[PDB]
């Protein structure tokens, strides 16, 4: 993540919002299963999210509508408004990634000296990196919150 | 074949009128041009007609008793001399001699002549102002239609209920709640199971001392007054035949020109803003009397503009 | 009941030949109601009485309803023209003669089962073909 | 466990539609079982109708049917609703207004279902139904038949001239079987019954949309005749005893009428549910 | 069967272009059911009858159902702009004319197999694309 | 240590969901085998359903199926399940309400699986099925076929694939093979059976969510037809004999009905499990 932008600030506030300061003494942890479902549906619908992101003008409303349609009653306890923060962070990450990596990737592909393996290693997809950042942040939140280990 | 239509010994009237009417008997021709006006064809159709118009219905019929059991208390009305014609558009015409030209509405299982609930519902909704659809082909006639029907329905509602004065918007809401069971915009109202208006089928219940079916003649004299007219033969429900109208109506609660369920009015009444002036209710009996007056005014069936299907209170 | 593309093609050709679909690809409104009424009459009165209903042209108050029987006969003839040579449920010794009345044809050949199946299929195909084109 | 058979007596006409996925000469066609191609009520529609009837009792619906849609605490249902299949259908005749028609294949299907599901009173019913089917097959000897068990119904026309009724005198119909299947029972071969219940022979009701007395739309609707009988299976599925008792008592009360299908406002599809009586 | 990203983008473009989503990013709730109904109709009745039934608009066939076939036409056109030559595979690529209705095209030279594949992929793509708008 | 083949007789409709991995026109599609594309049941579903049935007997479940996911002490499963592949499917006809459809490729797969796995009564069935397949291929000799082994069923029409069934009289069908494959059996070419089991020809049932009489959601569900037969292999690898005997006795009892798949409360996926009988 780049610290010279609003994405780092949004990441910090998103973590601070949904990190439990006191251990929850509940044997069920319904909110953690909701978080696991959100994680799974983010990693499964990554390509549709990429399609949503690659659209320019109306990507924000499309993101909100897609999350609305995929998740039903997406608020049980704890995580409230998590989707709005996630979508804002994802859009900020995508814009930063477009600023950083796009021209670099285009120039990398046009270089004949580099082999296919090195070019693939060097190339970073903006939308996939943003989705991966959201996925990693959610996994960190799940790791801190869930009582069960492993 | 006999009188006193019963489940034990009686032909299905609908079957006899639609399928057995055109049975391929030997030495009867109604396919060729010459056979259609042959006298054998006329005698064949005449005997079938005689069989159809020879059945009676006892007041204590088990069929109508079962109908009363299943569909609740009936609204008993009788027919005026012209008769009652329904389902006249059903195809029953071969161009032969002595045949019933127009169709007739029979129950499939029972065979008793009946008025389908859709016919009753449409006949009742026609006099209500918001029956014509605002679709573009009716743009011209919608205003006057709505105005005259609104005036007539306001008169009927004021007469039959205890409501002193009702508005056009309240009339719209009442009509949509009664028939569509929703708001005029299509939004569903949170109604309960028993808060629905069901228009069952109307069945013949009693032909007192005569048959329930008869044949009538309509003779259109041509535009040319010198050529002979062309008689038309059809099947009518006889005069003085008891028709049982079965309904399942509810109580309609109106608050601030809006239609609300029983629970919503139960909560609204308790609130310390409940205006008695802005609250109107129509019981099931008042709604039934409204439907009864509509039927006694306009009648039901076909050829109603010329006196057919006119009902009288038993 | 699945209708093949060739049946719909036959329906289109029969509608064109019987002068229902005009040159500019438009058909009178009441013809779809005629088709639906024919199906209902077949269910309600039987095949022979329904065909007698729709072959009688003496009404002169509705539109010309006898064309639908001509379209049905043309579709049936075109379907019979390409029956496979198995001769079990074929019954195609020839086509239906043009000047024959279809009701008489049904009376003469007591194969009401096959004729009923073909007539039902042809009516459905003609309904679909009319749905292809534009009303008034 | 504790599977029971319930019979649906349609007091009025029934239209359970399959949507516009089917195109016939009739605009609106009814649902048919995908195996036997006979009119049927899907288990989803049956469960929905009974849930709509019981909706006032919240505890009963929650315990038995499960959580409503848009409920935070999603909850599975304890009772299992099986598909309603056609038992008897009314057919029009000239000796009588209508007759109750059942086919030998329908009887075999019923026997097989009772054997497989182990209904409450299935033993004696299976015995006598198997006996009746064997006697019917012995009389027919592999031919089309139309057997009536009332001697006055000889020579009757079953909806069509080609289907005429005969009476084998020594084949008995038990009073309990008559109660389950219906009075004026005619048992038809598979061909005759498939002809009578096919799309061309099922009753059609017409509807007209009027605009100031002029016709706008005209479509015809396929319906299942009134007084037709259908059967379905109910499994308790480890449900609470008192809620099940209330459910059974309400469903089997003669005052209870259930609406299944379409066109509820105009009186389509009002039924009575009855339990399988002891033989 | 697996939908590519390009087909979903084509579905978005066609849905916006054929006037299904308003400028407020809402689509009428009936269209998801219309897509499901089209799939079920293709399965139960067949490609040709389903296309014919869903393409007509002369009556009150919900007055919006032909927009689905318009979107399918747009998607199939877009998919046949690319993957054009690909001589190693067995597919025929052409541009279906704007004046030609889809029913007319499949009646004329549909071949009913490439068209079946394109129709099912286009329908799935439409469902996925509608998942990113909201019901009115 | 002993491999036994079991047959799944389906008493209702089956929907085992593929789960959005396979997109299609229908929103909910059933599970199909990876190689043959025929409808099947994943072994995880079979194990889950049977474990759900036997949940009452903790000792049997622990010894045979394994430990519950939440248990701290891990216990492997001792009984090894295998996926249930389609054996025979009902197809609509005109002479009889339905026929039991099998294909030459399905029979060959059954023979190959029996050879590979060495079922308990594999030898006799392999011999007789090989005889049947050789006779059928000698009779058809390279053409598309549809063979019925009951003379009364001659000339039956398969409605979906409009072909008539011809009876070769010199090919005998043993009674044990009739018990296995099913009554009213038709053996078709691979193409006919593929069309019959295709996505375009399997039953689709419409389901609607009504919000105060108006449709909220609408979706379509693919279902495996009622009475379809599926077979699976069961390995009793290193299991205690008494628990195995109790499991086999309970599973093969005619009173045992198993629910496999989705829509349990509306009677989807109720099966009966029978063992491979001796020839």
């Amino acid at each position: 993540m780049s610290k010279k932008g609003k994405s780092y600030v949004k990441f910090n506030m998103l973590l601070q919002k949904y990190i439990l300061k006191n251990k929850d003494m509940s044997k069920t942890q319904e909110s953690e299963k909701f978080l696991s479902s959100v994680i799974q549906m983010i990693r499964a619908h990554a390509e549709i999210l990429q399609i949503i992101l690659q659209n320019e003008d109306k990507r924000t409303e499309m993101l909100k509508n897609y999350f609305d349609n995929n998740f039903n009653e997406s608020c049980h306890l704890g995580y409230t408004g998590l989707f709005e923060d996630i979508q804002t962070l994802l859009c900020l990450r995508y814009q930063e990634n477009i600023q950083d990596y796009q021209n670099r990737n285009e120039i990398i592909q046009q270089n004949t000296i580099l082999t296919s393996d090195e070019k693939e290693i060097l190339i970073v997809s903006p939308a996939m990196d943003a989705i991966h950042t959201i996925f990693t942040a959610l996994q960190f939140i799940h790791f801190i919150n869930y009582n069960k280990d492993e | 074949m006999p009188k006193n239509y019963t489940l034990q010994n009686a032909s299905n009237l609908g079957w006899l009128f639609y399928k057995d009417y055109y049975r391929q008997e030997p030495n009867v021709d109604f396919i060729s041009t010459q056979g259609k006006e042959s006298d054998t064809t006329a005698d064949f159709f005449r005997k079938t007609n005689q069989r159809i118009t020879a059945y009676q219905l006892n007041s204590e019929s088990p069929l109508v008793a079962a109908f009363n059991n299943h569909f609740g208390t009936p609204l008993q009305l009788k027919t005026i001399y012209p008769g009652l014609i329904t389902g006249s558009g059903l195809p029953h015409q071969t161009g032969s001699k002595g045949e019933f030209k127009l169709g007739f509405q029979f129950d499939y299982t029972t065979g008793l002549p009946y008025i389908p609930g859709s016919s009753i519902k449409g006949t009742l909704r026609s006099m209500f102002p918001f029956s014509l659809k605002d679709k573009g082909s009716t743009k011209r006639i919608l205003p006057e239609y709505r105005k005259e029907r609104m005036e007539y329905i306001r008169d009927l509602i004021i007469e039959v209920t205890n409501i002193n004065e009702i508005s056009d918007t309240e009339i719209q809401a009442l009509e949509y709640a009664i028939f569509t069971n929703s708001t005029p915009s299509g939004k569903t109202i949170e109604f309960s199971l028993e808060e629905k208006d069901v228009f069952y089928d109307a069945f013949v219940a009693d032909s007192k001392d005569g048959v329930m079916l008869s044949d009538d003649y309509i003779t259109p004299h041509g535009e040319n007054p010198l050529k002979d007219p062309k008689p038309i033969l059809f099947l009518k429900i006889r005069p003085d035949v008891t028709i049982n109208f079965y309904f399942k109506l509810c109580t309609t609660h109106l608050y601030k020109e809006k239609v609300c369920s029983s629970k919503q009015i139960e909560e609204i009444k308790k609130q310390n803003d409940f205006s008695s002036s802005d609250y109107k209710m129509i019981t099931a009996h008042q709604k039934r009397n409204l439907f009864e007056k509509i039927l006694l005014c306009i009648g039901i069936g076909a050829k109603t503009n010329i006196g057919y299907g006119q009902l009288k209170k038993l | 009941m699945k209708i093949s593309k060739k049946q719909i093609e036959y329906a289109i050709e029969a509608l064109r030949a019987n002068n229902i679909i005009t040159n500019d690809n438009q058909y009178p409104k009441v013809f779809k109601g005629y088709i639906s009424s024919f199906g209902a009459a077949v269910i309600q009165s039987g095949l022979i009485p329904a065909i007698i209903f729709f072959e009688n042209e003496d009404n002169d108050a509705n539109a010309d309803r006898h064309k639908i029987i001509g379209v049905l006969k043309d579709i049936i003839n075109a379907m019979r023209q390409q029956y496979t040579v198995t001769d079990a449920t074929i019954l195609v010794s020839s086509q239906i003669p043009a000047n024959y009345s279809m009701a008489q044809y049904i009376i003469e050949h007591g194969n009401t089962d096959q004729l009923l199946k073909e007539i039902t299929e042809a009516a459905v195909a003609m309904k679909l073909a009319l749905r292809m084109y534009k009303s008034e | 466990m504790t599977t029971r058979m319930y019979v649906i007596n349609t007091l009025s006409n029934m239209h359970v539609g399959s949507g516009e996925v089917n195109y016939g000469v009739i605009d609106n066609l009814i649902q048919r079982d995908s195996v036997t191609n006979l009119p049927n009520i899907n288990s989803s529609g049956l469960k929905g109708a009974i849930r709509e009837y019981f909706k006032e009792n919240e505890d009963l619906v929650r315990e038995l049917f499960g959580s409503a849609p848009r409920d935070e605490k999603t909850l599975p249902g304890k009772v299992r609703f099986f598909e309603a299949n056609l038992l008897s259908m009314p057919v029009r005749s000239d000796k009588v207004p209508f007759l109750m028609a059942i086919s030998d294949e329908v009887l075999q299907e019923l026997i097989t279902k009772m054997k497989f599901f182990n209904c409450e009173e299935a033993t004696q019913y299976i015995s006598h139904l198997s006996t009746l089917l064997d006697n019917i097959k012995t009389q027919a000897q592999g031919t089309d038949f139309a057997y009536v068990f009332d001697p006055l119904l000889q020579g009757a026309i079953i909806e069509e001239v080609s289907i005429r009724a005969t009476c084998p005198s020594h084949i008995p119909l038990q009073p309990s079987l008559k109660k389950l299947l219906g009075d004026r029972l005619v048992i038809l071969s598979h061909k005759y019954f498939s002809i009578l219940s096919d799309d061309n022979h099922l009753p059609v009701l017409s509807r007209n949309n009027l605009e100031n007395g002029q016709s706008a739309n005209l479509w015809y609707e396929q319906v299942l005749p009134r007084y037709s009988r259908l059967y379905f299976m109910l499994m308790d599925g480890n449900a609470q005893s008192e809620y099940l008792k209330k459910f059974r008592d309400t469903l089997c009360t003669p005052s209870t009428i259930i609406q299944i299908g379409a066109n509820a406002s105009i009186g389509y599809g009002y039924c009575q549910i009855s339990e399988l009586s002891p033989f």
